[PDB]
């Protein structure tokens, strides 16, 4: 048991610190959607010409690229953590068969956000990509809300096996 | 006593863990300058703080 | 002014009290040498085994 | 007398020494109760938006899940404390047949 | 962000804790010196064989 | 007793070997500063922290 | 202008970061402080010889 | 143990002299206020640096 639960306690912190390079990266999710909300919101207005909003259309599509980046390339111990893909992932949080822990991450790529092809060309569209990347505020803030509140069930974990 | 485990250390060193852990998230908001840099600080400041920033 | 006031409110929400956070640093900063200390401490305790009969 | 009552006395420390793991998990159940106590008066407040309260909902199932999980997880000597099974447990702390302390745990 | 959570997840395998590790350096280091007691005092031991009508 | 073979000696020795294994085994690891200096520490450990400092 | 861009991609390859130095340099006076402790502990780590029945 | 070859100290001398050879080779751009003093610290810090220096 001694043994058995320090490899726990291990691999609690092994959790904890995997969540956190997750959690991490969903923080700049976070400041390039703020970012993509407020170009959205500037080209929104009928005041900006043509040529213009094509000006901020470089920057939102260079910025959804960065989100999929984020996502396609974030890794712990080479493992992709936002890419849709870490599901059904466990951690060994006792002595014995099977005490798990169950880390599961949504889809955080500009696809799994639905800001892929955010087209901000007039103030109905560009409306539109207000819209989305607000959603997209909301779903990285409750994906990073069952990150948070999961490094907290370790952090009492820890406490606990320890 | 027993020669072979320290007790009286090995409480003292699981205490000084919890301590310089307390401290390591303290020295994350004063070198940062927020209360929340991660959401496992507070999920409901994180949600509402991103939507307040929006 | 919606905009000074719901500044206001994250910033009540997210930005440390750098006041608050400097009591709650310098608990654990003190914590931290009192358990190094009593660490210390505790691994020469057991120092009290080689005079028995050794 | 001096054999029983020295396995007597071994037996009143495994017995202290059961109690510390359960006395020490239910440590933990505290530092869950008082966060969960916590982030339901934060969560009454009327300026939390569904978002937001599904934001607290989720710390507040993933803390209850640990609440759980300390009680059908901490084990001492391969017994279950403190998920409502050590219940009329007796410890022999004498020389004698039934000379008893009773372990009685209620569901944690 | 990455490398300093990476860092922080090589540090928590790698690097020695220097307070948990002082605990178990101390308890061998004690243990050789009663260990070394105990041979010190078992080759002493058969010295009473030559009392033995010898 | 036996004259010709202290066994409590032999035994004795070979706990002290034990003991003084395991104080070289920390001795390394402070002097160092690493927790696993070395495969036979923690192969997976080892593994994972080669591909972390990649 | 060029020059002052030129400059600032220079500085950024070649000039310290005092502030970062600082971090790596500590780590090592506190190592070296800490392998001067093995060091002279390990000196006297074989004093334990002269007890056995010399 | 072995009276001849303190092994224990023998590795604490040389993973100290890792140690303060990694002190004296930052405690250098301290002084020097450079990153890359010498071409063996980046070959293409160094040589890129020249061509933006030049």
């Amino acid at each position: 048991q001694v043994r058995g639960l320090n490899k726990a306690s291990d691999n609690a912190q092994d959790g904890v610190s995997l969540i956190q390079v997750a959690e991490g990266a969903l923080s700049e999710t976070h400041s390039i959607l703020q970012r993509m909300n407020e170009l959205a919101t500037q080209a929104a207005n009928d005041t900006n010409t043509t040529s213009d909003r094509t000006a901020v259309q470089q920057e939102i599509n260079q910025l959804a690229s960065e989100i999929t980046r984020i996502a396609s390339t974030t890794q712990f111990n080479t493992m992709n953590l936002i890419d849709g893909n870490f599901t059904s992932k466990k951690l060994q949080v006792g002595s014995l068969c099977g005490q798990a822990i169950t880390i599961d991450i949504s889809d955080m790529s500009a696809t799994g956000l639905g800001v892929s092809g955010l087209v901000v060309s007039s103030f109905s569209a560009a409306g539109k990509a207000m819209s989305a990347a607000q959603d997209a505020i909301s779903y990285v803030s409750s994906m990073r809300s069952k990150l948070g509140a999961l490094q907290n069930r370790l952090e009492h974990t820890i406490s606990n096996l320890d | 006593m027993v020669v072979q485990h320290n007790l009286t250390a090995m409480n003292a060193n699981r205490q000084l863990g919890i301590t310089t852990g307390a401290q390591a998230k303290s020295s994350e908001k004063l070198s940062s300058g927020y209360k929340i840099n991660r959401a496992a600080d507070d999920a409901a400041g994180l949600t509402i703080s991103e939507k307040m920033r929006s | 002014n919606i905009s000074e006031n719901t500044s206001s409110a994250e910033s009540r929400i997210r930005d440390t009290d750098m006041a608050e956070e400097m009591v709650e640093y310098s608990k654990n900063n003190i914590l931290a040498q009192a358990g190094q200390s009593m660490l210390a401490q505790a691994n020469q305790s057991t120092q009290g085994v080689l005079s028995l009969l050794q």
